C-alpha cells in the first residue's frame, strides 16, 4: 500500500504537523461528529436470570459485595434485575 | 523558561562524596527517610498481619 | 572503601570458627526446620 | 558500610553472592519438604494427615526448589558472578535494576510461607490448576498468596532476563563477537530469552486465575464460558520452556568443568554447542502439550505433539556426544567437581531417555499423572540441575571465597549424593509402571516395597545435604588461601585471582581485530 | 644384546577409539538379541500362548464359583 | 620457594604432564654454590656429577612426573566414609521407625496377607505373566 | 590448584565438633516436631 | 612423608565397611519393618469366603 | 518554523559523555569503544596496548573466527608472547590525559 | 425405522474425544422438534431419535440443569 | 594434508633454529605434547640439542620424562626412543630420569 | 579511574524500597480481598510512587546532570527498552490467547455462540472508532515531537507533544465513560471478562504511557534534551506505539470480529 | 491390579494395552542401548593415560550424531503414531456409559435404556472384609459386558478427576462442562482397578474404580436389579 498521499523530498517535522493537522486530527474530528450522533441512552433489554452472566462466586471487595466496580443502574441489572 | 541546566550539573558535579539519591540536598534525605520509614513499617505490619492471618478467627 | 580479599568479599564473618559454626547452624538449620514447624502449625489448627 | 554494601549494592559479585546464600537457604527449606513427602510415603498408612497437608507440602517442594533454589542459585548467582567476568565486563548493564532482582525474591518467599500458615494451605501441585485451586474448592487467601508469590519470583527474572541480554550483546569487548564468547554465557542468554518470552504468559494466566477467584470473572469456569484446559495451555506454555530455564545454565557450567578437568583449552564442537542449545530453547516453545495427553485433545495434536517433543532429542544429543568428545584425549583430572559433572552427563542421560518414552503420547495415557513422571523428571532435575550446582559449587568456590574447599570431604559428598538420589528415585520408575498415581499420600498394598526403598534413599540423601554445610563450614574455619590455578589462558574469570577485587575490569581487556 | 624394534609410535588414542567403538557397537548387537530374547519375545509368546485356546466363559464360570462377583453369584 | 597470593598476575609454576615446561623456574634465587653450579652447567654436562645433575633438576622443577603422578590411598578415606555415613542414615531410619511410625495398617497381617492372595489367584489378578501365571491351578501350588 | 596450608587448622576433633553441631541443628528441631506428631493430631 | 589415607586409610575403609553392612542389616532385619515382598513362593494362600 | 531553544551535546553534554564525544573529534580512543587494529606482531613490530597502570589482560584471537579467545596479563617491560600462537603484545603505559 | 437401539452411533460431525457438543446439539435437536411437532399439531415421536441420542450421551445433571433452566426461561440455546 | 614424514621434519627444523630461545623451547614441547603421538626420537634429538644450546640440563631431563609419559601404557615405547636416543645422550652427557633417581614415587 | 565507556552506579536504597512496595501491594491485595481492609495497599501504592519516583529522578541526575550516558551506555538503554516491550507484548498474547479459545469455541452455558446469549456488544462504529482514530491520531503527533526535537524546534516539540498526551487523555475519559455505560460487566462471563481485563490493562498501559510522556513535556520544558541526545522520549514514544499497536489488535479482535 | 516387587506394567486386558506393552518392550530396549552406550564410550574416554588435547574437528562426528538419532526417533515414533492412530479408528460401541467424578468418588450413569444411576465409594480400611484389598476396593462396582465396545464418557461436577483402569490402558480426565470420550474392551472376565489420577483435593488417594467385567446376560440382570 501507499495511502494515498505522496510527499518525500528534504524531510521532518513540517511534513509530521502537515499529517497531524491535515489528517489525524481531521479524523478525531469526524469521528466525535458521528460518535456525538448515536450518543445518548439505548432502551434497555427485558431482564432475564441467564445463569452465565452476573457472576457471583465471591463478594466483590467494595460497596455491598453485589455492586460491580463501575455499576451503572440504568444499564448492569443485579442478580435479581434492574434496581429499584 | 530559562534552561538551568547547568546549575544542576554543577550541583550534581560538586566533590562531596554524597550518592546520586542524596546529592539534592536536605530535602533528598528527608523523602528518602519518609520512604524507606514507610517500607520497613509497612513490612513490619504485613508481618502482624501474617501473624494474625495464621490463626482462625471465626 | 571496602574490605577485600578472603573472608571480606561476604555479609558474615568468618574471624571466629566457632561464632561462624553458630551462625552457619542458625542460618541452615532455620530453613531445614521451618517446613516441620509449619506442618505442626497446621495439625495444631484443625 | 554493611548496609551500603550488603542492601544497597550495584555489584555483580555481592549480588551473586547474596543470590547463592538465598539459594542456599531455599535449598534447606526444599529438602526438609522432600523428606516430609517420603516420610509420608516411606511406610503404607497416614503419617501426617490427609491429602490437603500432604499435598500442601508436595507444592511448596515444588515452588521452592524451583523458583527459589535453582532459578536464584544458576542465574542470580553464577550469572552475576561470572557472566560479566567472562566478557570482561565491569558490571551489569543495570547494576542497580540487578539489586532489585534480588531483593524481590525474599518478599516472594515470604509470600509462599504465608500461604503455608493461613487457613490449610494452597494443595493444589506446582501448576496450581482450577477449579481445585479456584475460590469454592481453594477458599480463602493461600492460592492468591501463593500467586503473588509467583508474580514477584515472575517480575524479578524478567527483569534479571532483560539485564543479562543487555550484558551479553551489549558489553563484550569490541572484537569479540558473540561466537567468541564462552559457552555458559551462550547458555544464560539463551535461558534468558526464554524467561523473557515465557514468564509474561504466567503472569497472564495466573492473574487470569486471580480475578476468576476474586473479580467474578470466569476465564477457566465453565458457568460463565470458561475453560479449566486453557488455564492449563497457559500454565504449560511458560511450564515448558521452564524446565529448559533451570537446565540450560546447568548445560552452560558443565561445558566449562568438563573442558577444564579434562584439561583441554575448549569444549568439543563450540559451533554445534551454540546450536544446539538455540535449538532447545526455539523447540521448548512449540511443544507444551505433552503436559496434556490426557485431556481430551485431537489425534492430530497429539501427534503433533509427540513428534515436537522427541525432535528436541536431537540437539540435546549433540551436547551429550560433545561432553564425551571433550573428555576425549583429556587429561583427565577426578576433582570431585569433574565427578559431579560425569553424573550428571549419565543421569540427565537417563532423565532424557525416560522423557523420549513419555513423549509418545499412547503411552503416556498410561504413563500421564504417576510416578513414571516423577522419576523422569527427578533424574533430570534433582540428578541433573542439581548435580551441575553443586559441580559449579565446588569448581568456583575457590573463584568466589579465596579458599579451597577439602577435596576428599568433598569427594566422599558426592558418593553420598550419588548412592541417595539413585536409590530415592530409580524404584519410582517400577511405582509409575505399575500405575502409582502422583500426589498421593498413600498407596494400596502393592506398592510398599518400592516406596519403602525410595524414602531409605531420600535419608540418605539429607545425610550428604548435611554433610555439604560441614563441609563449606571446615573451609572458611580452616583459611586455605588460594594460590595459583591451571588454565587461566581459558577461563578469564580466574585472572583477576582469588576473591577477585570488588571492581575488576576497570580498564576494560585489549582484544585486537587482526 | 639386540636392539629394540620400533614400535608404533603414533595415533595411539584414536587407535584404542576405532577399537573399542566397534566394540561398543558389537555389544549393542549382542545385547539388541538378548533383550529381545529374553523380554519382548517372551512376552509376544506368553500372551500368545495364553489366548490360543483360552476360554473366557470357562475363565468366568471358575471366577463366579469362586465367590468374587457382585453381579454373578 | 614462597608463593603469594599478590603474584597472581605473574607468569607461575605448574607440575602438570602436559605442561612439562611451566613458565618459571620452580627456584629463581640462587645462593653462592648454585650460582657457581649454573656456571658449571655452561659447560660439557658430562661434567657434571649425578648430584649436581639432580640438583639443576630441582632448582627447575618442583616434583618428577614420577612424583606428581603418583597414586594415593584417597580412595580408602572415600569410600569407607561414604559407607560410614550411609551407615549412620540408617540410625536415623531406625529412629524414625521407633519413635514416629505407628503401626502399619492391619492388611499386612500373615492371615489377611493368605486370604488376600487366595483372593488374588480367584481373580486371576495377572494371568499372563504377573502373579496368577505363577501358581498352578492344577497342582494347587506355586510353579517351580 | 595449589593453596596455603591453612591459616587457622581444624584438627580431626574440631571437625568431629563442627559436624555433630552441623547434624544436630539439622536433626534435633524435625525430631522433635515428629516425635511429637501424634501430640498434634489427636489434639 | 605418609598422609592422612596412608595412615588411618585401611581403618576407615574397613570399619565404615562393617558398621554400614552391620547397621543396614539391623534395620532391614530386627526392627519390624514391612518389606512386603511378592507372595510367589512364599505365601500359602487360605479361604476368604 | 524558524524556533530554536533545543540544546545541543556540544552546549550541554557534560561529564564522561562529553569527554568521548571530545575525543572522538580528535580521532581518540581513551574509553576503549573501538577495538584496536592488529599489527604483524613480530618482535619488530609487537602490538601496543596502551594502559592507565603497569599491567593489562590482553585477549588473543589468535587465527580469525576461532571461537576461543587467549587470555593473559601484559606487564610494563619486555614484549610478550600470546602462549597459543607467539604474536607479540608491548605495554605503553601512561596517563588518561593522553 | 431404526429399532433395536443399542446406544448413540459415531457421528461424523463428532469425531474426537470431546464429545460435549454431541450431546449438546442431540439435545437442541430433540426440542426443537418437539417444540414443532406440539406446535403444528403433529407427533412428537418423530423426535425419538434425537431423545435417545442425548439420553445416552449426556449426564443426568446436564440434561437436569437445562431443563429447569427451559422452564425458568433462562435457557441460552435457541429452540 | 601434511604426511608423517612432513609433520617429523616441521619439528626437527623447529628445535634445530640455532638462535632458537628459552620460550621457543617451551612452547615447541607445550605445543608437541598435545599431539596423539610419542614423538620420534629425531624430533626428541633436536630438542635435547636446543636445551644445550640454551645451557638447559634440566629441561632436557624433563623432554625424556614427557616422552615415557606420552607413551600411556605402551611401556615399549620409551625403552626404545631411549635406545635411539643413546649416542646423543653420551654425547652431550644427559642423564636419564632413571640413572638419576627421578622415576622414583 | 575507569577506562571504559560503562555506568558504575552508586549504591542505591531504590531497589529495596520497590522490593518491598512490592511486598505491601501484593499481601495489600490479600488483604483487600480476603480481609475487607485498604491500608496494607494504599501503603504499597504509596511507596510504590515513592520508589519509581526517586529511581527514574536520580537516572535523569546521572544523565543530565552528571554525564553518565555515553553512545555505549544509551545502546544497553535501548536494548532494555526493547526487551521490556517484548515481554509486554507477550503478557497482552496470553489475554489475547484467552480470548480467542472463548470466542472460537463458545461452550453450551453461553448459548453455544459469539457474542453469548444475552450480550449485547457496544457498536465498534461508534466510541470504539472514536478511540481509535484518537491513538492513531497521537501516533502522528508523537512522531512531529519526535521531528521537531532532532530539528532542535523546542516550541513545536512542546505543541506536539501536548497535543499527543491531551489525546491520551481523551483515550482515557472516552474509555472510562465507555466502562461506565456499557451493559455488561466484568462479572457477565467470560465475554465480560475477556473485554473488561483485556481493554482494562491495555487502559492501564495508555495511562502509564501519557504518565512517560508528561515526565518527557517536563523534562523539555526544563531543557533536558539535547537535539541529539533524548532517549528518555525515545523510549516513551516507543511505548506510545506499542500501546497503539494493542489497541489495534483489541479494536480487531474484540470490538469488531467479536461483535 | 498391581502385586507385589511389581518391575512393569500390569498384565494386559485389553488388545490395545497389549499393543502398548510391546511398544514399550520396543521403545526400552532402545533406552538400555542408548544409556548403555553412553556409559561404555564415557567409561572408555577415561581409561587412558593417552592424551590428544589439541584442537579437534567436529563436522564428520556430528553429522554421525545427529543422523543416528533421527533414525532411532524415527524408528520409535513409526510403531508410535501407527498406535495412536489405531487407539483413534472407529468402532462402533454396544453400550455407552457415563461416569461423573466428585470429591471423593465416582458415579455412574448407564443411561441406554433406563435411568440406571449410582455412586461409587472406596470401602473404608475399617470395613474391608477379609481379602479384600486396602484402598481399591468400592462399595458398588463398575460392572460391563466383557468381549464388547464399550463407550466411556468421563465429566466431573466439582474439580478435576481422572477416570484411570492402568490394566486397560485407560486415562481420562474428567473435566467440567465437557464430556471425554474412550472406548474399553476387555478380552476377559473380572475385576479390574484404577484410582483418581488428577489431583483433587482432600481424599485424592482414596477415590478409586473397581470394574467388574461378566458376560452380557449376568450384565443386563444386573442392571435391572440396579433400577
Ligand atoms: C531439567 C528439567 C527437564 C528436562 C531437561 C526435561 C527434558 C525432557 N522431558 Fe520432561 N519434565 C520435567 C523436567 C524436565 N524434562 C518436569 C518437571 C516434568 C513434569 C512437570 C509436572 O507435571 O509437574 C516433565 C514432564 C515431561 C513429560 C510429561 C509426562 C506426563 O506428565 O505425563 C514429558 C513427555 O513428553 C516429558 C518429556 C521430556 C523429553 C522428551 C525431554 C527431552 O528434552 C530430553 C532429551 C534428552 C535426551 C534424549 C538425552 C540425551 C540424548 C542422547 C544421549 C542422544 C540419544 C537419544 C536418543 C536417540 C533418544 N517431560
Ligand atoms: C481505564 C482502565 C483502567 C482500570 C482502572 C481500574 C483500576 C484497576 C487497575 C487496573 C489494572 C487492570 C487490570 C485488573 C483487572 C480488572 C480491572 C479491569 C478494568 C476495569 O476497570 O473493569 C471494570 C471492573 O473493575 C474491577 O473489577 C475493579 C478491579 C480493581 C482491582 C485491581 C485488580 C487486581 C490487580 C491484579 C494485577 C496483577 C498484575 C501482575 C503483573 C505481574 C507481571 C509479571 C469494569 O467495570 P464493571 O462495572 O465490571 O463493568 C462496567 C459496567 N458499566
Ligand atoms: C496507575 C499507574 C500505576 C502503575 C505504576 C506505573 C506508573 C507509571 C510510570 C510512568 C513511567 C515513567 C518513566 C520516567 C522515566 C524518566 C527517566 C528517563 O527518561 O531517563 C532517561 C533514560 O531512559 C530510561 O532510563 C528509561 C527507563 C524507564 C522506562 C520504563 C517505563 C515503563 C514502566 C511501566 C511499568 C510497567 C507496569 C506494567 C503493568 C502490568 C535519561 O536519559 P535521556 O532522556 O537520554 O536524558 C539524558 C540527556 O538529557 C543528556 O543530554
Ligand atoms: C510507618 C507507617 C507504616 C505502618 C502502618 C501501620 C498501621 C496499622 C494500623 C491500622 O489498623 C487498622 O485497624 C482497623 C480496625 O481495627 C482495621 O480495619 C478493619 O477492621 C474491621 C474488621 O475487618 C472492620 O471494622 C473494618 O472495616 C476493616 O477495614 C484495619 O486492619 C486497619 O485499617
Ligand atoms: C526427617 C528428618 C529427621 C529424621 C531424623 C531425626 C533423628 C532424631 C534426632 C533426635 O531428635 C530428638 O529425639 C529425641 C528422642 O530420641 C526427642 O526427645 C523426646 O524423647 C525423649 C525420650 O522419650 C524424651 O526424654 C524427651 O523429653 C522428648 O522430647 C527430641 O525431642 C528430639 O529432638
Ligand atoms: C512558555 C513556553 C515558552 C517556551 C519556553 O519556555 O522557552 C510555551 C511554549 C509552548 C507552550 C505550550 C504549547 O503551546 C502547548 C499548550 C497550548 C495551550 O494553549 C497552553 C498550554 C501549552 C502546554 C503551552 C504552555 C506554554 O505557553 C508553552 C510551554
Ligand atoms: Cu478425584 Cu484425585
Ligand atoms: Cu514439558
Ligand atoms: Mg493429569
Ligand atoms: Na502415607
Ligand atoms: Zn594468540
Amino acid at each position: 500500500a501507499s495511502a494515498a498521499k505522496g510527499d518525500h523530498g528534504g524531510t521532518g517535522a513540517r511534513t509530521w504537523r502537515f499529517l497531524t493537522f491535515g489528517l489525524a486530527l481531521p479524523s478525531v474530528a469526524l469521528c466525535t461528529l458521528n460518535s456525538w450522533l448515536h450518543s445518548g441512552h439505548r432502551e434497555r433489554p427485558a431482564f432475564i436470570p441467564y445463569h452465565h452472566l452476573r457472576i457471583r462466586t465471591k463478594p466483590f471487595s467494595w460497596g455491598d459485595g453485589n455492586h460491580t466496580f463501575f455499576h451503572n443502574p440504568r444499564v448492569n441489572p443485579l442478580p435479581t434485575g434492574y434496581e429499584k | 523558561f530559562e534552561n538551568r541546566v547547568a546549575e544542576k550539573q554543577k550541583l550534581f558535579q560538586e566533590d562531596n562524596g554524597l550518592p546520586v539519591h542524596l546529592k539534592g540536598g536536605a530535602t533528598d534525605n528527608i523523602l528518602y527517610r519518609v520512604t524507606m520509614t514507610l517500607c520497613l513499617g509497612g513490612t513490619l505490619y504485613s508481618l502482624y498481619c501474617l501473624g494474625w492471618a495464621s490463626f482462625p478467627h471465626k | 572503601h571496602y574490605e577485600e580479599g578472603p573472608g571480606k568479599n561476604i555479609p558474615f564473618s568468618v574471624e571466629n570458627k566457632w561464632r561462624l559454626l553458630a551462625m552457619m547452624t542458625l542460618f541452615f538449620g532455620s530453613g531445614f526446620a521451618a517446613p516441620f514447624f509449619i506442618v505442626r502449625h497446621q495439625l495444631l489448627k484443625k | 558500610m554493611f548496609i551500603n554494601r550488603w542492601l544497597f549494592s550495584t555489584n555483580h559479585k555481592d549480588i551473586g553472592t547474596l543470590y547463592l546464600l538465598f539459594g542456599a537457604w531455599a535449598g534447606m527449606v526444599g529438602t526438609a519438604l522432600s523428606l516430609l513427602i517420603r516420610a509420608e510415603l516411606g511406610q503404607p498408612g497416614t503419617l501426617l494427615g490427609d491429602d490437603q497437608i500432604y499435598n500442601v507440602v508436595v507444592t511448596a517442594h515444588a515452588f521452592v526448589m524451583i523458583f527459589f533454589m535453582v532459578m536464584p542459585i544458576m542465574i542470580g548467582g553464577f550469572g552475576n558472578w561470572l557472566v560479566p567476568l567472562m566478557i570482561g565486563a565491569p558490571d551489569m548493564a543495570f547494576p542497580r535494576m540487578n539489586n532489585m532482582s534480588f531483593w524481590l525474591l525474599p518478599p516472594s518467599f515470604l509470600l509462599l510461607l504465608a500461604s503455608s500458615m493461613v487457613e490449610a494451605g494452597a494443595g493444589t501441585g506446582w501448576t496450581v490448576y482450577p477449579p481445585l485451586a479456584g475460590n469454592l474448592a481453594h477458599a480463602g487467601a493461600s492460592v492468591d498468596l501463593t500467586i503473588f508469590s509467583l508474580h514477584l519470583a515472575g517480575v524479578s527474572s524478567i527483569l534479571g532476563a532483560i539485564n543479562f541480554i543487555t550484558t551479553i550483546i551489549n558489553m563484550k569487548p569490541p572484537a569479540m563477537s558473540q561466537y567468541q564468547t564462552p559457552l555458559f554465557v551462550w547458555s544464560v542468554m539463551i535461558t534468558a530469552v526464554l524467561l523473557l518470552l515465557s514468564l509474561p504468559v504466567l503472569a497472564a494466566g495466573i492473574t487470569m486465575l486471580l480475578t476468576d477467584r476474586n473479580l467474578n470473572t470466569t476465564f477457566f469456569d465453565p458457568a460463565g464460558g470458561g475453560d479449566p484446559i486453557l488455564y492449563q495451555h497457559l500454565f504449560w506454555f511458560f511450564g515448558h520452556p521452564e524446565v529448559y530455564i533451570l537446565i540450560l545454565p546447568g548445560f552452560g557450567m558443565i561445558s566449562h568443568i568438563v573442558t577444564y578437568y579434562s584439561g583441554k583449552k575448549e569444549p568439543f564442537g563450540y559451533m554445534g554447542m551454540v546450536w544446539a542449545m538455540m535449538s532447545i530453547g526455539f523447540l521448548g516453545f512449540i511443544v507444551w502439550a505433552h503436559h496434556m495427553f490426557t485431556v481430551g485433545m485431537d489425534v492430530d495434536t497429539r501427534a503433533y505433539f509427540t513428534s515436537a517433543t522427541m525432535i528436541i532429542a536431537i540437539p540435546t544429543g549433540v551436547k551429550v556426544f560433545s561432553w564425551l568428545a571433550t573428555l576425549h584425549g583429556g587429561n583427565i583430572k577426578w576433582s570431585p567437581a569433574m565427578m559431579w559433572a560425569l553424573g550428571f552427563i549419565f543421569l540427565f542421560t537417563v532423565g532424557g531417555l525416560t522423557g523420549i518414552v513419555l513423549a509418545n503420547s499412547s503411552l503416556d495415557i498410561v504413563l500421564h499423572d504417576t510416578y513414571y513422571v516423577v522419576a523422569h523428571f527427578h533424574y533430570v532435575l534433582s540428578m541433573g540441575a542439581v548435580f551441575a550446582i553443586m559441580g559449579g559449587f565446588v569448581h568456583w568456590f575457590p573463584l568466589f571465597s579465596g579458599y579451597t574447599l577439602n577435596d576428599t570431604w568433598a569427594k566422599i559428598h558426592f558418593a553420598i549424593m550419588f548412592v541417595g538420589v539413585n536409590m530415592t528415585f530409580f524404584p519410582q520408575h517400577f511405582l509409575g509402571l505399575s500405575g502409582m498415581p502422583r500426589r498421593y499420600s498413600d498407596y494400596p498394598d502393592a506398592y510398599t516395597m518400592w516406596n519403602t526403598i525410595s524414602s531409605m534413599g531420600s535419608f540418605i540423601s539429607l545425610t550428604a545435604v548435611m554433610l555439604m554445610v560441614f563441609i563449606i563450614w571446615e573451609a572458611f574455619a580452616s583459611k586455605r588461601e588460594v594460590l595459583t590455578v591451571d588454565l587461566t589462558t581459558t577461563n578469564l574469570e580466574w585472572l583477576n585471582g582469588c576473591p577477585p577485587p570488588y571492581h575488576t575490569f576497570e580498564e576494560p581487556t585489549y582484544v585486537n581485530l587482526k | 644384546s639386540t636392539a629394540l624394534a620400533k614400535p608404533q609410535m603414533r595415533g595411539l588414542l584414536a587407535r584404542r577409539l576405532r577399537f573399542h567403538i566397534v566394540g561398543a557397537f558389537m555389544v549393542s548387537l549382542g545385547f539388541a538379541t538378548f533383550y529381545k530374547f529374553a523380554v519382548a519375545e517372551k512376552r509376544k509368546k506368553a500372551y500368545a500362548d495364553f489366548y490360543r485356546n483360552y476360554d473366557s466363559m470357562k475363565d468366568f464360570e471358575e471366577m463366579r464359583k469362586a465367590g468374587i462377583f457382585q453381579s454373578a453369584k | 620457594s614462597v608463593v603469594k597470593s599478590e603474584d597472581y598476575a605473574l607468569p607461575s609454576y605448574v607440575d602438570r604432564r602436559d605442561y612439562p615446561l611451566p613458565d618459571v623456574a620452580h627456584v629463581k634465587n640462587l645462593s653462592a654454590s648454585q650460582k657457581a653450579l649454573k656456571e658449571k652447567e655452561k659447560a660439557s654436562w658430562s661434567s657434571l656429577s649425578i648430584d649436581e645433575k639432580v640438583e639443576l633438576y630441582r632448582l627447575k622443577f618442583k616434583e618428577s612426573f614420577a612424583e606428581m603422578n603418583r597414586s594415593t590411598n584417597e580412595w580408602k578415606t572415600v569410600v569407607g566414609a561414604a559407607m560410614f555415613f550411609i551407615g549412620f542414615t540408617a540410625l536415623l531410619l531406625i529412629w524414625e521407625k521407633h519413635y514416629v511410625y505407628g503401626p502399619i495398617p492391619h492388611t499386612f497381617e500373615e492371615e489377611w496377607v493368605a486370604k488376600q492372595t487366595k483372593r488374588m489367584l480367584d481373580m486371576k489378578v495377572a494371568p499372563i505373566q504377573g502373579f496368577s501365571a505363577k501358581w498352578d491351578y492344577d497342582k494347587n501350588e506355586w510353579k517351580k | 590448584i595449589t593453596a596455603k596450608p591453612a591459616k587457622t587448622p581444624t584438627s580431626p576433633k574440631e571437625q568431629a565438633i563442627g559436624l555433630s553441631v552441623t547434624f544436630l541443628s539439622f536433626l534435633l528441631p524435625a525430631g522433635w516436631v515428629l516425635y511429637h506428631l501424634d501430640n498434634y493430631k489427636k489434639s | 612423608a605418609p598422609d592422612f589415607h596412608d595412615k588411618y586409610g585401611n581403618a576407615v575403609l574397613a570399619s565404615g565397611a562393617t558398621f554400614c553392612v552391620a547397621v543396614w542389616v539391623y534395620m532391614a532385619t530386627q526392627i519390624g519393618i514391612e518389606w512386603n515382598p511378592s507372595p510367589v513362593g512364599r505365601v500359602t494362600p487360605k479361604e476368604w469366603r | 518554523a524558524s524556533g530554536g531553544g533545543v540544546p545541543t551535546d556540544e552546549e550541554q553534554a557534560t561529564g564522561l559523555e562529553r569527554e568521548v564525544m571530545l575525543a572522538a573529534r580528535k580521532g581518540q580512543d581513551p574509553y576503549n569503544i573501538l577495538a584496536p587494529k592488529a599489527t604483524s606482531g613480530t618482535k619488530e613490530d609487537p602490538n601496543l596496548v596502551p594502559s592507565i597502570t603497569n599491567k593489562r589482560i590482553v585477549g588473543c584471537i589468535c587465527e580469525e573466527d576461532n571461537s576461543t579467545v587467549i587470555w593473559f596479563w601484559l606487564h610494563k617491560g619486555e614484549a610478550q608472547r600470546c602462549p597459543s600462537c607467539g604474536t607479540h603484545y608491548k605495554l605503553v603505559p601512561h596517563q588518561l590525559a593522553h | 425405522k431404526i429399532k433395536n437401539y443399542q446406544t448413540a452411533p459415531f457421528d461424523s460431525r463428532f469425531p474426537n474425544q470431546n464429545q460435549t457438543r454431541n450431546c449438546w446439539q442431540n439435545y437442541l435437536d430433540f426440542h426443537r422438534c418437539e417444540k414443532a411437532m406440539t406446535a403444528k399439531g403433529g407427533d412428537v415421536s418423530v423426535c425419538e431419535w434425537y431423545r435417545r441420542v442425548y439420553k445416552s450421551l449426556c449426564p443426568i445433571s446436564w440434561v437436569s440443569t437445562w431443563d429447569d433452566r427451559r422452564a425458568e426461561g433462562t435457557f441460552p440455546g435457541k429452540i | 594434508h601434511e604426511t608423517d614424514e612432513e609433520f617429523d621434519a616441521r619439528w626437527v627444523t623447529y628445535f634445530n633454529k640455532p638462535d632458537i630461545d628459552a620460550w621457543e623451547l617451551r612452547k615447541g614441547m607445550n605445543t608437541l605434547v598435545g599431539y596423539d603421538l610419542v614423538p620420534e626420537p629425531k624430533i626428541i634429538d633436536a630438542a635435547l640439542r636446543a636445551c644445550r644450546r640454551l645451557n638447559d640440563f634440566a629441561s632436557a631431563v624433563r623432554i625424556l620424562e614427557v616422552v615415557k609419559d606420552k607413551a600411556g601404557p605402551h611401556k615399549e615405547i620409551y625403552p626404545y626412543v631411549i635406545q635411539e636416543l643413546r649416542p646423543t645422550l653420551n654425547e652431550l652427557g644427559i642423564s636419564t630420569p632413571e640413572e638419576l633417581g627421578l622415576d622414583k614415587v | 579511574h575507569q577506562t571504559h565507556a560503562y555506568h558504575m552506579v552508586n549504591p542505591s536504597p531504590w531497589p529495596l524500597t520497590g522490593a518491598l512496595s512490592a511486598l505491601l501491594m501484593t499481601s495489600g491485595l490479600t488483604m483487600w480481598f480476603h480481609f475487607n481492609s485498604m491500608t496494607l495497599l494504599m501503603i504499597g501504592l504509596t511507596t510504590n510512587m515513592l520508589t519509581m519516583y526517586q529511581w527514574w529522578r536520580d537516572v535523569i541526575r546521572e544523565s543530565t546532570f552528571q554525564g553518565h550516558h555515553t553512545p555505549a551506555v544509551q545502546k544497553g538503554l535501548r536494548y532494555g527498552m526493547i526487551l521490556f516491550i517484548i515481554s509486554e507484548v507477550l503478557f497482552f498474547t496470553g489475554f489475547f490467547w484467552a480470548f480467542y479459545h472463548s470466542s472460537l469455541a463458545p461452550t453450551p452455558e453461553l448459548g453455544g455462540c459469539w457474542p453469548p446469549t444475552g450480550i449485547h456488544p457496544l457498536n465498534p462504529l461508534e466510541v470504539p472508532l472514536l478511540n481509535t482514530s484518537v491513538l492513531l491520531a497521537s501516533g502522528v503527533s508523537i512522531t512531529w515531537a519526535h521531528h521537531s526535537l532532532m530539528e532542535g524546534d523546542r516550541k513545536h516539540m512542546l505543541q506536539a507533544l501536548f497535543i499527543t498526551i491531551t489525546l491520551g487523555v481523551y483515550f482515557t475519559l472516552l474509555q472510562a465513560s465507555e466502562y461506565y455505560e456499557a451493559p455488561f460487566t466484568i462479572s457477565d462471563g467470560v465475554y465480560g471478562s475477556t473485554f473488561f481485563v483485556a481493554t482494562g490493562f491495555h487502559g492501564l498501559h495508555v495511562i502509564i504511557g501519557s504518565t512517560f510522556l508528561i515526565v518527557c513535556f517536563f523534562r523539555q520544558l526544563k531543557f533536558h534534551f539535547t537535539s541529539n541526545h533524548h532517549f528518555g522520549f525515545e523510549a516513551a514514544a516507543w511505548y506510545w506505539h506499542f500501546v497503539d499497536v494493542v489497541w489495534l489488535f483489541l479494536y480487531v479482535s474484540i470490538y469488531w470480529w467479536g461483535s | 491390579m498391581a502385586y507385589p516387587m511389581q518391575l512393569g506394567f500390569q498384565d494386559a486386558t485389553s488388545p490395545i494395552m497389549e499393543e502398548l506393552l510391546h511398544f514399550h518392550d520396543h521403545t526400552l530396549m532402545i533406552v538400555f542401548l542408548i544409556s548403555s552406550l553412553v556409559l561404555y564410550i564415557i567409561s572408555l574416554m577415561l581409561t587412558t593415560k593417552l592424551t590428544h588435547t589439541s584442537t579437534m574437528d567436529a563436522q564428520e562426528v556430528e553429522t554421525i550424531w545427529t543422523i543416528l538419532p533421527a533414525i532411532i526417533l524415527i524408528l520409535i515414533a513409526l510403531p508410535s503414531l501407527r498406535i495412536l492412530y489405531m487407539m483413534d479408528e472407529i468402532n462402533n460401541p454396544s453400550l455407552t456409559v457415563k461416569t461423573m467424578g466428585h470429591q471423593w468418588y465416582w458415579s455412574y450413569e448407564y443411561t441406554d435404556y433406563e435411568d440406571l444411576s449410582f455412586d461409587s465409594y472406596m470401602i473404608p480400611t475399617s470395613e474391608l472384609k477379609p481379602g479384600e484389598l486396602r484402598l481399591l476396593e468400592v462399595d458398588n462396582r463398575v460392572v460391563l459386558p466383557m468381549e464388547m465396545t464399550i463407550r466411556m464418557l468421563v465429566s466431573s461436577e466439582d474439580v478435576l478427576h481422572s477416570w484411570a483402569v492402568p490394566s486397560l490402558g485407560l486415562k481420562t480426565d474428567a473435566i467440567p462442562g465437557r464430556l471425554n470420550q474412550t472406548t474399553l474392551m476387555s478380552s476377559r472376565p473380572g475385576l479390574y482397578y484404577g484410582q483418581c489420577s488428577e489431583i483433587c483435593g482432600s481424599n485424592h488417594s482414596f477415590m478409586p474404580i473397581v470394574l467388574e467385567l461378566v458376560p452380557l446376560k449376568y450384565f443386563e440382570k444386573w442392571s435391572a436389579s440396579m433400577l
